[PDB]
Parts: structure tokens; C-alpha cells; sequence
């Protein structure tokens, strides 16, 4: 236990609260979850230490890679003859000199192709004995590895060089794949064996639901702190049965004593049944919530509740429609000063526990024993084509249900299918749980759906995890890491499947697993979540191996940025001349600040090193809240090579949880548009939110904004591109202008971002356009309009007539950008969908979501849609974009 | 310490990569590896102080031309090679010297005329008068050399290090 005594107090650091905060938990599936949750940990750590020195650096630097090795046919045109030219660095002398050795090779080439090509660049025709083969064939086996020259970045793995994102990005920039060369034990000397330590708290009638055939009934008894109680059975969203409530009592007399009679029936209750409890009151028509609360009838241990209860009730949201809340947490409130409301279940003098699949598929025999034409099939391929928020009318509820054992040629239709089940029905509940058990397996980006609040059901949520562990990639899953991580809030249980595969997958790629930890960690300044957030946390720390190291330095070195803004905000803030550089560069220069923004790595990138602070360019920004315009080096020995000034804003006041997702949308976006040919490049720079409101965001260097270039006012925009590119080089930076313009226009336009201005628009000394500051999205209360200086930029130099040739090809790129992120509609909504439960303020309801459904109007054909976009775009543009 | 970063420039195969590698690892290589971009360095104390010599191997390939604008900016000390069993190198030297010229915007810059596979008199097409021509129309330092042989090796970068410190 001495060894356990240490690793509890680096962990309890990590998390912001100590670790005997769950040791203290009377809940047995607190403690279940701990117990059990190690299992995930040992048969991870054991994965990464089968080989004993590759498997644990594999896990440490994982390789970066693109998701598909296939190249598109416009990325495989930039390289000379289908080769790259690539650049190799070893160092030779002990002084640390540098030797550079280029050398053209085929794309598709592992890195040991590239390891014996460099060979071949340091012996030429050299000395070689007929004793002598295996001391230089030892060269051609495994001995060296190869490394981004700036970053942390090692192709360990096999992948082809192309797969890799730095020589990838490298294609598409059109720059040099600069890597040096090590040898394996200069990386492996630089990782222990960490041994699993187990904590000390690892140690060593009941009758079924459907043999009861009675009526749901439950009582309740008294309450603390004109109302009544609106009680509901749902499963999900959707309920089971009436809203059933107690008599309108008056206030202060907390008494009902009332068994409320369910219209549902005991043996129909499916798994995932919810019992919805809320406090409205009574003073036409006086209706208005108060506390609500939310318990599963079910608990982890699939056994029917029984007994008494003290249900804690939450708080109601700002904004609330219904007086039930069917949307909640399936907990009770840890304020214990809260309305507590006491219940009562039924007895039935037994332990009532939900039936096994065997018993399932077995009643599922006896609703068939208890007693085609091809016009019809195209309508379920038109069913499956439309948006998950596309209402299906209730004569598509029975056509699907109808021909739900013809539903598996088209397996897309399965989450359309879903809704289209009574879920009240002990029959229905398990004929679907055969189809889904043999369920023939869907996109990872399509199960992603069957994860959100409409799909509570486990045998459903068993299925999307089965579909991940499966068929998505680590470069997707780090890609869709914040959806992931945001839905298993709607999971029911502590213990689950999507736990147990996003803990094991962040136990076996540290890359995964940095992010896997500060998305956690930044909900922890909300108590609804930070019990199951806590959990996990300290159960990845148990198991992350020397990453808790690195890890708890961001933390410490991140809570030193908190404290400094809220000194510069609650206090002082009065003078913004010196007292802005007063107290600011004093606690910069503090003995004990400095260490603590010393050699840790970047929470925006763990391969990015922050080392030596350079506080003659570190400065308070202007802006609202007056964010830190940070500065670092880069440490590394081939920090010439790469950038040098790490470059970091810390927003302390505005929340940063709406430029994520903005930010990782542009992403996707880009990453759909590259691999159908449209080359416009977009620019998702980093961005981390951290907390409650702080966040890092990621700086580009040499960027200007459009009111930063100027020289009164005039179209200098024009000038700006051409004196800073000159030569052929003009031509070029003109069509960086357009192409990231009608990316960064047709994005926006299907987002809703505020009113952006000549401050929310910069632009870089290579002529790339890239917006900032996504503050407001989905808004409603266009926002990319074609200025005269974008055109005078656009269309070539032509000062007086702007729609030209190039304008006209500049509509063509919109047009197939507009068009191909409406063919994968059903991708970018229900990725709002999954973070809808984050509490964002645009984020909160289905009628911002369905705002995307408008503006890609989802409702029109391919061609009624173009003529849409054409439409609005010469509304925002008055005669801009003329048919 | 002493930045010299020094340049071999010149055509193809006259002797750029077994010259650079005859000044640090001293074998003479017979292999026809086309030359990119290779850089060495091997500090000497053959002048009068230090020396942190950054020889560029560079190439001839006429394909990598864009690579000619790059280098001719931040080298201090270039060597305009050439095999004296090719007239072709001999009459495409004077490119070399004229874009290094055009790049720095100067009158002159530390080069030596090197003339390289001396060795090779039974198949030399430029003779020894042929190069101290160009010697005094680019108003460099001519002075022939031979990997196969290693003669005057030493001295083609040691004297280039020397119009340097005399450059100024
Ligand atoms: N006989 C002889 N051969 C030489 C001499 N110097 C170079 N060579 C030969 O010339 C050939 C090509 O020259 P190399 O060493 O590749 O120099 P380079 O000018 O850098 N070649 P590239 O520009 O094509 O990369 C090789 O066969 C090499 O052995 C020399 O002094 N004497
Ligand atoms: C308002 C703001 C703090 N902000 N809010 C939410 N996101 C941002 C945000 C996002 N970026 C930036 N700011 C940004 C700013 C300035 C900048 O260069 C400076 C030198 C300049 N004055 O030209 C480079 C930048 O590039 C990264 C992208
Ligand atoms: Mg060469």
C-alpha cells in the first residue's frame, strides 16, 4: 500500500478533488464500476507490453495517419512523377552537427524503405569484407527509426509515408518532408516498464419481469422543502404511457400518499424504461415546473426497484417548455439541501430481474406462434435518404415495422427503423432485439447516431460500439473524440460498453487519450457529470502509465493561467496603460510562475513542446476579457526546421465550446471536400476549452486581419497579395484567395455564424482566408458577404467590372462545395445532435439544428436546392449572384 | 564559432559528390549517385582560427534549378567545379557564377574556379590554359583538381575559406 500512497495524490491533482471523494461513496455501483472498470486496465497494459520495447512506445507515440491510404487523384498530381521529395537529417557528431541528405522515393513507401534509402546516402561505395555482411546488413534490419524534424512524431508504424498527416499536409502545402533519423534505443531508453498497480480497492427467488402480469404502480409518500408531482414513464424521449399525476395540494403540506396507476404494463417495460418526476404549481390556466428528477426503473444490475426511495430533485434550466422533463440525468441531486421527494415502489415480495436474451428470444417464438413488390422497396431507400430530424409521419411508422425482416438489404435504415417500434410492447421489444443481434454492420459515422438521447435501449447502444471497435479508425475516432466523450452522459449506467471501448482505445493510444482526459476534466465544474467523469479519470490515471507526469504539469501549469486572468479581471482592471503590463509581467518574471510554464507539453497538441517563455512578445489583448497573448520555444534540436514561437491566446471570460465544434466542423468539411476534388483549403486552427470558460487557442504566425491592412481607406487588400508576392508567385496567391473564400463562404452559410466583419476575417502573407471568433452559431436572434476588396482580389485586378471569368468559376467552387456537404447532411447533424446535451446556449433545443435543414433545404431536390443557395446569396449580395 | 557555410556548385557528374566526400570521410567514391541536396560538416584548423564548415553538395541535374535560388542565399563560400574531361561544364560555369552574383546583388563574392578529374589527361577536352580564362574573366582563383587522386582537395576549401576572411 506505500506505492498506492503516491500514485493517489498525483491522480486526485489531475482530477481537481482527491481521490478519497469516492472511497466515501455508499452507492454500490460507485463502487462497481471502480472494482469491475480495472478490468479495462489490465487487458490494456497488458496490450502494451506484449513486445516489450515497441508495444509501450507504439502507445506513447502512436502514428499520426490518415484513415485511408488511398490517395485522391489532385493530391497524387503534386508529387514529381508520383515520388516525394523528402529530406533526412541523422546527426553524426557528438557537438551535435547536422548532416541533411535528400533523396527522391515513391509515395507509398514504409519507412524502411526510407531507412535503407538513407543507408545508401551515407556508404555509397564503401568498405566492405567477406567478413564484414552482417555487420553492415545489421544496418538493414531493425535498428533505426525516423521523426518529424520540430514535433514529437515518429512513423513506428509500417503505414505508407503518404498516410502520415505531416508528410500528407506536406503534399498539399507543397513543402519539404523534413525528418530525422534515430536509432530504437534512443527512443526506448526513454520509457520504464510500468508494472499495473492495482489499487487497495481491487479486492475479490429473483424471479423474471415477464411472469408478474400486473399493472406499474408507484407511490408517492412525502416530500421536503396549489402544487402536485407530474410523473412520466419514458423511454428516452418518448413516452410509454398518459402523464400520470397526484392531487393538487397545497403548498407547505408536502403529503399525497398515492399510488400512481400507469397505463403500462409490468412485462412491457423494456430496459432502458425512465421514470420522469417533477414539481409543477398551480395559481384559464396556471402551470409551471419548479424541481424535476429523473430515475431509471431499472438499475445496473438489471433487477425491477423496490422499496422506498429519496429522490433529490435538479434545478430547471433557463429555458423549459414542458412541465415534465423527460431529458434528464437518471440521478439524484448530491446538493443535500435540495427538494427531496419520497417514493415507494412496488413489492411483489421478490427480486424482480429484467430476462436474459435467452428468455427474450424465446417469448420472441411465441408472438409468431401465438398467431414484395418493388415499388414498395424504393420508398425505404428514400426514407433512409433523409435527415435524422426529418419528421417520419406515422403511415412511415407501420411501413417500416410492416417490412422490418426486409430492412436488412438496406442496413442504413436501421436508425429509421428504430423509431418506428412501440418500445412499450413486451412483443415488439423483443423481435427487435433478434433483428439487431444479427444486424448486419454499418459506417462508424452512421452508429455514431444510434448513440444519442433517441436510441436509450442497450441491445441498440451494444450494437454502434460493436460497429466502432470494428470499422472506425484512431484517426477518426480522435477526430469525433468530443461527440464520443459527449454522449456517455445519456448512457444510464456507470459500467457500460461505450465506456469500456472508449477507456481501453485511450489506454492504448496516448494520443487519444490526452484529449480523452481534458474533455473530462472540463466538465468537471459541473456536478451532473463530474461523478461519472471522476470515475473515469481516475480510473485512466490508475492506468496511463508515465503520462501522469506529463499530464498533471498541463494541470498545474493551466491553473496558473486561471488565477492570473481572474486577478486581472475581479481585481485591478481599473488602468489598461501600465497597470496592464504591471502586475502582468511581474507574475510572468515570479520565481515560482516561471518553472511552472517550463518544458510540459502543449494541451492543444501534446507533440508540441512549450519550452522557454519569451515574455518580450507576451502581452494582455485588447479584446473582450482581455485575453493573454502567449509566447514559447521550441525545444527541440530541429526547432530551425519547424515554428518557433509557439503562440497560444488564453480567453478566460468568453466560453470556447462553440468554436470547437466550429472549428472541427471546417475540419470535417475540408476533409469531405479533399477526397471529392474541391481543393479549398481550409484552416482549422487548434482550439481546446477548458473548464468552465478558459481555453487555449491555437495562433497562426505571419496572419493580418482585414482591418489590420490598410494604409484613409482604400481597396489595399489587392496591393497587400502583390507586394508581398511578386513574380509567378501572384498567380498563385490570388487562387488561395478564392479557394479558401468559397470554402469559408459556403460554410459559414450553412452554419449561421454572426455577422462576421473585417476583424472576424484574417488573412495570411500566402493570400489564405480564414475566419476567427465563432462565438455566435445556429443564430437567429449573409454572414459572409462579398465585399468590394474580395473581388478586386478575386476577379484578377479588374477595378470597375467584378463578374469576369474568375467570378464566374468562383460560383462553380461553391456550388459543388454547397452540394457535397448536402450529401452528407445526415453526417454533420447528427454530430449536433450528440452535443446537444453539453448545455450550450445555440446548442440546446431541435429547432437550431434544424436550421441546417434550411439552409442546406433538405426539403427541395438537387437542382430545386442550387437554385436556393443561388437565391439567398444574390439576397445577401444585392445583384451579386445573378442566375 | 566560425559560420562558413561552403557550396559545391556545378554540372552533372563532374565531381561534386567525390570531391565533398574526399574533404571529410578521405575515400574516393565511384558510384554515380545523382546529388540532390547533401550537406556535411567537418570543422578544421588548417586557417589561421576556427572553422564550422557547412559544405553543400549540391546539384547538377538542371531539374532541381529551383534549389539554385535557396542556397545562393545563405552561403558564404561557393566552388565553381567542373570536369576538364567536359566542355559542357566548362561552358555552363559561367551560370553558376552569374546567378550567384544576381542573387546577392554584388560586385563579387568568395568562389574558386575549381577544374576537377585532372587525372583523366588521356580524355581532357579543356586544357590548363582554358582555365585560367575564365580564372581572369570571373575574376576568381582557378586551380585544378582530382578526387581519384586527391590532389588539392584541401586546399579547394581551404583556399575558398580564405576569400572569405578576405571578403569582408
Ligand atoms: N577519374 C575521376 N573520376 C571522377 C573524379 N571526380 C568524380 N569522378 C567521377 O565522376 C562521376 C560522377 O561524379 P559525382 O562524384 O557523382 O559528382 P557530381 O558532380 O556531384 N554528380 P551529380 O551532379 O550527377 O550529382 C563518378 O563516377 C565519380 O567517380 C575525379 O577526380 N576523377
Ligand atoms: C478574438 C480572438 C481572441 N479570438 N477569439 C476566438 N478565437 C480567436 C482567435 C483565433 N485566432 C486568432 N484569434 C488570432 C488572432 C491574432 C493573430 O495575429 C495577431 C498577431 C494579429 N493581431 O494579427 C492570429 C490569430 O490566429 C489564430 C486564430
Ligand atoms: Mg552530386
Amino acid at each position: 500500500n506505500r506505492e498506492e500512497k503516491i500514485l493517489n495524490r498525483e491522480i486526485g491533482f489531475a482530477i481537481g478533488m482527491p481521490v478519497c471523494e469516492f472511497d466515501m461513496v455508499k452507492d454500490p455501483e460507485v463502487q462497481d464500476f471502480r472494482r469491475n472498470i480495472l478490468n479495462v486496465c489490465k487487458e490494456a497494459v497488458d496490450l502494451r507490453d506484449l513486445n516489450s520495447p515497441h508495444s509501450r512506445a507504439m502507445y506513447v507515440y502512436p502514428p499520426n495517419v490518415e484513415s485511408s491510404p488511398e490517395l485522391p487523384k489532385h493530391i497524387y498530381n503534386k508529387l514529381d512523377k508520383g515520388q516525394i521529395i523528402v529530406v533526412i537529417w541523422v546527426i553524426v557528431s557528438p557537438n551535435n552537427d547536422k548532416q541533411k541528405y535528400t533523396l527522391k522515393i515513391n509515395h507509398d513507401c514504409v519507412p524502411e524503405q526510407v531507412i535503407a534509402e538513407a543507408i545508401r546516402k551515407k556508404t555509397r561505395s564503401m568498405l566492405l569484407s567477406s567478413e564484414q555482411l552482417k555487420l553492415c546488413v545489421l544496418e538493414y534490419q531493425g535498428k533505426y527509426i525516423l521523426k518529424v524534424c520540430g514535433c514529437d512524431e515518429y512513423f513506428l508504424e509500417k503505414y505508407p509515408l503518404s498516410q502520415y498527416k505531416y508528410i500528407r499536409s506536406c503534399i498539399m502545402l507543397g513543402r519539404m518532408p523534413n525528418l530525422m533519423l534515430m536509432a530504437k534505443e534512443s527512443l526506448y531508453s526513454q520509457l520504464p516498464m510500468d508494472c499495473f498497480t492495482m489499487p487497495s480497492y481491487s479486492r475479490r427467488s429473483t424471479k423474471s419481469l415477464w411472469v408478474i402480469n400486473s399493472a406499474l404502480r408507484i407511490k408517492i409518500l412525502c416530500a421536503t422543502y396549489k402544487i402536485y408531482v407530474r410523473t412520466g414513464i419514458y423511454h428516452g424521449g418518448e413516452p410509454l404511457c398518459d402523464n400520470v399525476n397526484t392531487q393538487r395540494v397545497p403548498c407547505s403540506n408536502p403529503r399525497w400518499n398515492e399510488w400512481l396507476n400507469y397505463d403500462i404494463y409490468i412485462p412491457d417495460l423494456p430496459r432502458a424504461a425512465r421514470l420522469c418526476l417533477s414539481i409543477c404549481s398551480v395559481k384559464k390556466e396556471e402551470h409551471c415546473p419548479l424541481a424535476w428528477g429523473n430515475i431509471n426503473l431499472f438499475d445496473y444490475t438489471d433487477t425491477l426497484v423496490s422499496g422506498k426511495m429519496a429522490l433529490n430533485l435538479w434545478p430547471v434550466p433557463h429555458g423549459l417548455e414542458d412541465l415534465l422533463n423527460p431529458i434528464g440525468v437518471t440521478g439524484s441531486n448530491p446538493n443535500k439541501e435540495t427538494p427531496c421527494l419520497e417514493l415507494e415502489f412496488d413489492w411483489f415480495s421478490s427480486v424482480v430481474k429484467f430476462p436474459d436474451m435467452s428468455v427474450i428470444e424465446e417469448h420472441a417464438n411465441w408472438s409468431v406462434s401465438r398467431e414484395l413488390r418493388e415499388n414498395d422497396k424504393e420508398q425505404l431507400k428514400a426514407i433512409s435518404t433523409r435527415d435524422p430530424l426529418s419528421e417520419i409521419t406515422e403511415q412511415e411508422k407501420d411501413f417500416l415495422w410492416s417490412h422490418r425482416h426486409y430492412c436488412v438489404t438496406i442496413p442504413e435504415i436501421l436508425p429509421k427503423l428504430l423509431l418506428s417500434v412501440k418500445w412499450n410492447s413486451r412483443d415488439e421489444v423483443a423481435q427487435m432485439y433478434c433483428l439487431v443481434k444479427d444486424w448486419p454492420p454499418i459506417k462508424p459515422e452512421q452508429a455514431m447516431e444510434l448513440l444519442d438521447c433517441n436510441y436509450p435501449d442497450p441491445m441498440v447502444r451494444g450494437f454502434a460500439v460493436r460497429c466502432l471497435e470494428k470499422y472506425l479508425t484512431d484517426d477518426k475516432l480522435s477526430q469525433y473524440l468530443i461527440q464520443l466523450v459527449q454522449v456517455l452522459k445519456y448512457e444510464q449506467y456507470l459500467d457500460n460498453l461505450l465506456v469500456r471501448f472508449l477507456l481501453k482505445k485511450a489506454l492504448t493510444n496516448q494520443r487519444i487519450g490526452h484529449f480523452f482526459f481534458w474533455h473530462l476534466k472540463s466538465e468537471m465544474h459541473n456536478k451532473t457529470v463530474s461523478q461519472r467523469f471522476g470515475l473515469l479519470l481516475e480510473s485512466y490515471c490508475r492506468a496511463c502509465g508515465m503520462y501522469l507526469k506529463h499530464l498533471n504539469r498541463q494541470v498545474e501549469a493551466m491553473e496558473k493561467l486561471i488565477n492570473l486572468t481572474d486577478i486581472l479581471k475581479q481585481e485591478k482592471k481599473d488602468e489598461t496603460q501600465k497597470v496592464q503590463m504591471k502586475f502582468l509581467v511581474e507574475q510572468m518574471r515570479r520565481p515560482d510562475f516561471m518553472d511552472a510554464l517550463q518544458g510540459f507539453l502543449s494541451p492543444l497538441n501534446p507533440a508540441h513542446q512549450l519550452g522557454n517563455l519569451r515574455l518580450e512578445e507576451c502581452r494582455i489583448m485588447s479584446s473582450a476579457k482581455r485575453p493573454l497573448w502567449l509566447n514559447w520555444e521550441n525545444p527541440d534540436i530541429m526547432s530551425e526546421l519547424l515554428f518557433q514561437n509557439n503562440e497560444i491566446i488564453f480567453k478566460n471570460g468568453d466560453d470556447l465550446r462553440q468554436d470547437m465544434l466550429t472549428l472541427q466542423i471546417i475540419r470535417i468539411m475540408e476533409n469531405i471536400w479533399q477526397n471529392q476534388g474541391l481543393d479549398l483549403r481550409m484552416l482549422p486552427y487548434g482550439c481546446l476549452s477548458i473548464g468552465d470558460c478558459v481555453g487555449l487557442i491555437e495562433v497562426v504566425r505571419n496572419s493580418h486581419t482585414i482591418m489590420q491592412i490598410q494604409c484613409f481607406n482604400s481597396h489595399t487588400l489587392h496591393q497587400w497579395l502583390k507586394d508581398k508576392n511578386k513574380g509567378e508567385i501572384y498567380d498563385a496567391a490570388i487562387d488561395l484567395f478564392t479557394r479558401s473564400c468559397a470554402g469559408y463562404c459556403v460554410a459559414t452559410f450553412i452554419l449561421g455564424i454572426g455577422d462576421r466583419h473585417n476583424s472576424n476575417i484574417m488573412v495570411k502573407d500566402d493570400g489564405q482566408l480564414f475566419h476567427i471568433d465563432f462565438g455566435h452559431f445556429l443564430d437567429h436572434k449573409v454572414p459572409f458577404v462579398l465585399t468590394q476588396d474580395f473581388l478586386i482580389v478575386i476577379s484578377k485586378g479588374a477595378q470597375e467590372c467584378t463578374k469576369t471569368r474568375e467570378f464566374e468559376r468562383f460560383q462553380e467552387m461553391c456550388y459543388k462545395a454547397y452540394l457535397a456537404i448536402r450529401q452528407h447532411a445526415n453526417l454533420f447533424i447528427n454530430l449536433f445532435s450528440m452535443m446537444l446535451g453539453s448545455g450550450m446556449p445555440e446548442l440546446q433545443s431541435f429547432d437550431d439544428i434544424a436550421y441546417i435543414r434550411k439552409t442546406l433545404a433538405l426539403d427541395k431536390t438537387e437542382q430545386e436546392a442550387l437554385e436556393y443557395f443561388m437565391k439567398q446569396m444574390n439576397d445577401a449580395h444585392h445583384g451579386g449572384w445573378t442566375t | 564559432q566560425e559560420k562558413y557555410r561552403l557550396v559545391v556548385v556545378g554540372g552533372g557528374g563532374v565531381g561534386k559528390s567525390a570531391l565533398t566526400i574526399q574533404f571529410i570521410a578521405s575515400y574516393f567514391v565511384t558510384d554515380y549517385d545523382p546529388t540532390i541536396e547533401d550537406s556535411y560538416t567537418k570543422q578544421c584548423v588548417i586557417d589561421d582560427r576556427a572553422a564550422r564548415l557547412d559544405i553543400l553538395d549540391t546539384a547538377g541535374q538542371e531539374e532541381f534549378g529551383a534549389m539554385r535560388e535557396q542556397y545562393m542565399r545563405t552561403g558564404e563560400g561557393f566552388l565553381l567545379v567542373f570536369s576538364v574531361t567536359d566542355r559542357g561544364s566548362f561552358e555552363e560555369i559561367y551560370k553558376f557564377q552569374r546567378q550567384i552574383l544576381r542573387v546577392k546583388d554584388r560586385d563579387e563574392f568568395p568562389m574558386i574556379l575549381i577544374g576537377n578529374k585532372a587525372d583523366l589527361d588521356h580524355q581532357r577536352q579543356v586544357t590548363q590554359e582554358e582555365g585560367q580564362q575564365l580564372a581572369r574573366q570571373l575574376k576568381v582563383t582557378y586551380m585544378e583538381a582530382s578526387a581519384k587522386i586527391r590532389m588539392n582537395v584541401d586546399q579547394a576549401f581551404h583556399e575558398l575559406v580564405r576569400v572569405i576572411r578576405k571578403f569582408q
